[PDB]
């Protein structure tokens, strides 16, 4: 992965690195991990209103959703701007819809 | 002295640039098991070296005995130890066989230093002054007793060191007379390890709720039987939960909110957990007060709740299912009642974490359940060691309960503690009913010789669960003197009695300078006179184990002693 | 009339809780909890490698605070109590009380690496050094603000009889100067329910905070949520405000168009090019003990016409002319800060020059946008300015490209001389 | 505060159709309030070089500034704003400026080089003569702008700041302010008239102009016409009172008061107030506007009741040799001040100075003359030290021999002869 990223770090301005470096910082107090825009209240609601919409296909999630929520839930649960009581609430209410579409789709 | 209140963060970083590689373990945690404030202390102390990285071992240890052998067989690696709730009142220089000559280096210039480092973690006392002075490699934390306290001592040690006819007889046995006086001072509690630690993580910066529960937990411990400290400490916790606790009140209830409230906890037994009856009929407290074990004792109780206006049937209810507009008017009931009977006492202030929606445990029925779980939680030299093997194996129990990912092992130890407190009452009714507590003039003694499930009680801890149930109960009553109590169990398989020296302690709610137990000197003296075979032991240095044939030549000549 | 109340940058208001923050920055944030009639604050930092947070218990009840990179200064408005705690704690804490007469308060304080400055509501300006000996007594018009950052000091005065101004200083361990005396200053105070005014209340002038740039030129963030930056203040005859953030403006065009009324900014630094701030949701304007994460909003130059915006969108589009007319202007202002920093101070990471390289890059990129848009329109006057402003020799090649494509060879020969010219 | 759209010497509609927008050397705007739109006429002072033209607006502009290069225009609430040069040869241009809730355009300006618009909220927005931004600066809140040759002259004013004025040069590397809202010593105004232009107007500013040499100038709500001396070096900047304009209406009405004889000032060349003369019960100019007239520029070293006991008005001539010198010593400084750094704008000005000087050395002799028919030995000497040039030594001894006071004589040689040997 890119080192260049890394040696450059400068306290409370944000940075990309790989996920696995980040948790490995998060874990201790050394880092704090911003979700990504479509783990917001708003963009959640606006995917859950896609899947109600369109019966015949399933929303523009990336590939990674259930799995990154998942992970930054247990151990970013500080770092939302939303509470994440809603978050795993909308996270949920996704899983279950699609869970629909795929019995329809066997 | 040896490091001061103010001076925690250096032993700290100290740890760190000694005991700090990705390369090895190399920083040892030697903690007691049988104490809940260590088991509290020693958890607070992993979380803080997991974030720090530190690769360490923690090794419980039931007493001197199995000190000794650990220490003995360190692997020379191991360049800091941390002794948690034991060794302050021993010398560790020569009981563990230390010359420092064996661990100096870099010796150059006014200067040592050492290739182990032993932080000694305690708040028993009367310290000993060769770990406290006559040492460089033992390194003793300090609530401040030191400075305070120890001032003569110093002088007293230092001459005494130095001074290696009349200008001599004059001086000389001055200084051995301030150290004769020092020691024959009776052992107490002056602090919660658990309380020091959370100093020491509030210097770093490391203060969370989580390690304030720990201290809460750590520190509660207390309050059954060192009272007088609790109420020193109990005004530092309630400006942390304030300084720690977030904006928001009039909170909706969520998955994810813990709230560590200060609320009334009524001092009662295992409240939240079991019915409103038991709660008042397993409470040492209150069987204090209306002599309960007799059954117009228990007809008080009954007159109590028909007063209160609660119904045995739903006094009986457990917690949860009673209902809702008791369990609401409950404060209002109590402070209407409880004076009637004197019980006005059991009104207290504590704290009450809740998780989500898991429903309130308070602290003091958290510890209740910890306890709990290192009492029961599962050829003499093998009939001793695979039980102290138990004991060790038990302290895994109440270590991983103190996880909130493992509230089914916490409600195991909730279930046990209840099992538990049943029987220390059926038999501490069966002393005071049988008269079995003989008063000696310089102590009172009781000595089980026989009875149901008497196997429990050669378990340290579970032998004082009756010790202080027979104690609250001597401590109320008004006629009686308070005298030293000995408390004698039998073992019928090892054929030794498990002896406990007890201090007793004033009526719960009056408001004195403490007293000591000095059942740690009376024992010792009167084992270096006799051949009797016995063991000493145990770090808390109170409670002995002697074969059963020796046991009336001992108390005989314990009876003659002026050290009580 | 008028009433002085202590400020704090960043600092918020108790309302209805038992808490607040008497301050934050880039360093860090500081919260005070009201605990049975005595105080405890805690001190904690961004940057956990450096400093480790602490707390204290606070008997006197301070309401003031500065928090930098050397250390930490309270002070209690009402009683003239001062204290300053270094960060190393090798250094000793020190405290003093300084002479408030009746119904005199401190207003505000600060701290340098070798002065910690205290001014009050009667314009009093009093410096201690480092150790607490007192070097000056100065009268100004009354400091309702102060900052700090290294050597260079920031205040911000106020009075019905001298209205707002500023000055700037750099105290410095030896050539110390002020680059302004009470200038003034060009930033609204407010529009004179309880979601406004219980923080008016607490903070009449509306500052919401008051910081130097990461790069050391001043910036001010008033009760009209604009973000002022001072340009070119090394050379007072050449200075200016420049407003970097109409916030209002970058909330309402993220919410999709939406006159949106429960959010608000909080501001916590300018690092370059990126305002750190707290996004607030609700309706009481400043942030709660959990403090969510600094969020980032890039600086934006206040050319969206919104009535333009509103009739092209009916996620917002912004037509391309005037997202061209941004950049070049932002790259502008942006450029000319560097540029002088560089100069004047010189570089604090390598990347400096690298960035001002790429900057000027995005300047004539910018520039061609819009020399195609005057090419659309044949104004081919209009477009040889455009051309004449153009930076890099070899962006002035895709000029003379632009105007092949767009068939007006009349530019072509004028762009021509100015190749040779500006070689000459 | 009502930051009310300014535009220089405009007028109010007054419960009338027509008013005008705009007035200059070059010429004058005028709005007609044609139904429910309007139409805008363009006139001028010289049709020689321009020819006028109508046109008709759809926007409702209340803005406008008049340069000889073109015309600018714009909407105070709507924020457009559009740029009419004279010559069609170049384009018009339209562009429109953001605006927050309740902020106006509170005037304009333009040069051949620059266009500049102001606001109630102080941004201060600039662009090229194509209309490209140059720039977004924040200000105390503007209440008038002026301009030349990519100079800019600028009055703000704010309830939390007081009143200023700015003075900017466009360098080519930078704008630099020679002052930067410094206080404007002009003052404030305090039924029918008033009332009508000062709704309209209420900072009470009637004009705001750069003098034919590029001094600037103010025309306040006192009827005073102010100068700002000295100003290419700061430090030593004065504001000048070169006119109490209502003191030349009370000379020329023969020492006697008006509510019947206004001023309304469009500009300042040289020596001279060129300007507009109104009889009203009203205060400005009416539709069928009076020819442009001059007002030569007097010192107010006037006292009104020694006039009139001194008393077509006929001046004590001590008291118009003490404006004569005191007016010289102005114009001496101002056109110097020019000539040694913008050199020559029209070529007459280095021969206007030779006969300057000549001005102010008369006017010291007749004030000298006075002081020796008092015997005043110290006054009479006090003055022989002030002359300019080496000539008018002789009649300061001419003078004093006559009067028969040679003690003068014997002090003033000796500044001869140190003055002419070194």
């Amino acid at each position: 992965t890119d080192d260049k990223a890394l040696n450059n770090m400068v306290a409370m301005r944000s940075t990309e690195v790989v996920l696995w470096i980040a948790l490995l910082l998060k874990q201790q107090s050394k880092c704090s991990i911003v979700a990504p825009q479509w783990l917001t209240t708003k963009e959640l609601d606006r995917k859950i209103q896609y899947e109600k919409t369109h019966p015949d296909r399933f929303s523009e999630l990336p590939w990674n959703w259930l799995v990154l929520a998942r992970i930054l839930f247990n151990k970013a649960k500080d770092d939302f701007h939303d509470p994440i009581h809603e978050l795993r609430g909308k996270i949920q209410d996704l899983r279950e819809i699609r869970q629909i579409k795929v019995l329809k789709g066997l | 002295m040896y490091y001061g209140i103010s001076q925690f963060s250096e032993a700290y970083n100290k740890i760190l640039r000694n005991s700090s590689s990705h390369s090895s373990c190399q920083l040892v945690i030697f903690v007691s098991c049988l104490n809940i404030d260590a088991l509290c202390a020693t958890k607070m102390l992993s979380l803080l070296f997991k974030k720090q990285l530190v690769q360490s071992q923690i090794v419980p240890i039931f007493g001197y005995s199995e000190l000794r052998r650990h220490y003995s067989q360190l692997d020379d690696n191991i360049n800091s130890l941390l002794l948690v709730g034991f060794g302050g009142v021993i010398d560790l220089e020569a009981f563990l066989e230390i010359d420092p000559q064996e661990y100096v280096i870099d010796t150059d210039s006014g200067e040592q230093s050492f290739r182990r480092d032993i932080y000694v973690l305690d708040a028993h006392r009367p310290w000993n002054l060769d770990n406290i002075f006559g040492s460089q490699i033992i390194q003793c934390f300090d609530d401040g007793t030191v400075d305070d306290t120890l001032g003569e001592q110093k002088e007293a040690y230092y001459k005494l060191l130095e001074l290696d006819r009349k200008q001599r007889k004059k001086q000389i046995h001055e200084y051995e007379g301030v150290l004769e006086e020092y020691y024959s001072q009776g052992t107490t509690v002056v602090n919660s390890i658990s309380a020091q630690i959370y100093s020491l993580l509030s210097a770093i910066g490391e203060t969370n709720l989580s390690n304030l529960w720990l201290n809460i937990l750590g520190t509660t411990s207390l309050d059954i039987a060192y009272a007088q400290v609790y109420n020193r400490l109990y005004p530092l916790l309630q400006d942390e939960v304030k300084r720690l606790t977030p904006s928001s009140r009039n909170s909706v209830k969520t998955p994810d909110t813990l709230t560590l409230n200060i609320q009334p906890d009524y001092y009662l037994f295992l409240l939240r957990h079991s019915s409103l009856y038991d709660s008042f009929y397993y409470s040492n407290y209150v069987n204090a007060k209306l002599s309960l074990w007799n059954e117009n004792g228990k007809k008080r109780l009954h007159k109590m709740f028909a007063r209160m206006g609660i119904p045995l049937s739903t006094a009986q209810e457990t917690w949860l299912y009673m209902d809702h507009s008791i369990k609401r008017e409950l404060g209002i009931i109590f402070d209407k009642n409880l004076d009637r009977y004197g019980l006005q006492d059991i009104i207290r202030d504590g704290f009450v974490r809740t998780l989500g929606y898991r429903g309130s445990i308070s602290a003091s029925e958290f510890v209740e359940a910890l306890t709990a779980l290192l009492e029961v939680g599962n050829n003499s030299a093998q009939k001793l060691t695979n039980l102290r093997k138990r004991w060790v194996s038990n302290f895994w129990l109440s270590w991983d309960a103190l996880d909130d990912r493992k509230v089914e092992l916490l409600n195991r130890g909730i279930q046990l503690a209840q099992d538990l407190q049943r029987a220390i009452f059926n038999t501490g009714v069966a002393i005071l009913e049988k008269k079995l507590i003989k008063h000696l003039r310089i102590y009172r003694l009781c000595v089980l010789q026989d009875g149901p499930d008497l196997d429990l009680y050669r378990n340290p801890l579970t032998l004082l669960r009756l010790g202080n149930w027979l104690i609250e109960c001597c401590a109320e009553s008004e006629d009686k003197q308070l005298l030293p109590m000995v408390l004698a169990s039998i073992d019928e398989n090892t054929d030794t009695y498990l002896v406990a020296g007890l201090t007793p302690r004033y009526p719960r709610g009056l408001d004195k300078k403490p007293i000591l137990n000095n059942f740690s000197m009376a024992f010792q003296q009167i084992t270096a006179e006799t051949d009797a075979k016995v063991r000493i032991d145990n770090f808390e240095s109170s409670i002995i184990e002697i074969r059963r044939e020796d046991l009336s030549p001992f108390l005989e000549k314990l009876t003659l002693s002026g050290l009580l | 009339k008028f009433r002085y109340m202590p400020f704090s940058p960043a600092g918020t208001p108790f309302g209805f809780t038992d808490r607040r923050y008497l301050t934050m920055n880039e360093v860090g944030y500081v919260s005070t909890v009201k605990n049975s009639e005595q105080y405890s604050i805690t001190v904690s930092f961004f940057d956990v490698g450096r400093f480790r947070e602490y707390h204290f218990e606070d008997l006197f009840g301070y309401d003031l605070c500065f928090l930098n990179e050397k250390g930490t200064l309270f002070g209690q408005s009402k009683t003239g109590q001062i204290q300053y705690r270094p960060h190393d704690s090798i250094h000793s804490n020190w405290t003093k009380i300084i002479p408030l007469q009746a119904g005199e308060r401190i207003t505000s304080v600060a701290a340098t690496p070798v002065r910690v400055i205290v001014g009050t509501s009667l314009g009093y300006f009093r410096s201690f050094n480092q150790f607490g000996v007192p070097f000056a007594v100065e009268k100004t018009s009354p400091i309702v603000a102060l900052t700090a950052q290294n050597y260079r000091v920031f205040s911000v005065h106020y009075s019905q009889f001298h209205g707002l101004s500023y000055s700037l200083s750099e105290l410095g361990t030896s050539s110390k100067r002020y680059y302004k005396r009470e200038c003034p200053l060009p930033m609204s105070l407010p529009n004179i329910k309880d979601a406004n005014l219980d923080y008016y209340n607490f903070n009449p002038m509306g500052i919401k905070s008051l910081f130097f740039s990461s790069y050391g030129d001043p910036c001010i963030f008033g009760s009209d949520n604009t973000l002022l930056l001072l340009s070119k203040w090394r050379s007072p005859e050449e200075s200016k405000w420049l407003p970097i953030l109409d916030s209002n403006m970058e909330i309402w065009k993220m919410s999709g168009g939406k006159e949106t009324t429960d959010i608000h900014v909080w501001p916590l630094a300018l690092a370059y090019d990126t305002l750190n701030c707290i996004l607030v949701k609700g309706k009481h304007i400043w942030p709660e003990f959990p403090l969510p994460l600094p969020s980032e909003m890039e600086i934006r130059m206040p050319v969206f016409v919104k009535s333009k915006l509103l009739e092209e969108n009916k996620e917002i589009q912004i037509p391309v002319s005037m997202a061209a007319e941004e950049e070049y202007l932002r790259s502008k202002v942006l450029s000319e800060l560097l540029t002088d920093t560089l100069e004047n101070d010189g570089e604090m990471y390598g990347n400096e020059n690298e960035v001002l390289a790429a900057l000027n890059g995005a300047y004539d990129k910018a520039l061609l946008r819009l020399f195609a848009s005057a090419c659309s329109d044949q104004n081919v006057e209009k477009a040889l300015s455009l051309a004449h402003e153009l930076k890099q020799d070899r962006a002035l090649t895709a000029a003379v490209k632009i105007s092949e494509r767009a068939e007006l060879p009349s530019l072509v020969k004028k762009i021509n001389n100015i190749r040779e010219a500006r070689y000459e």
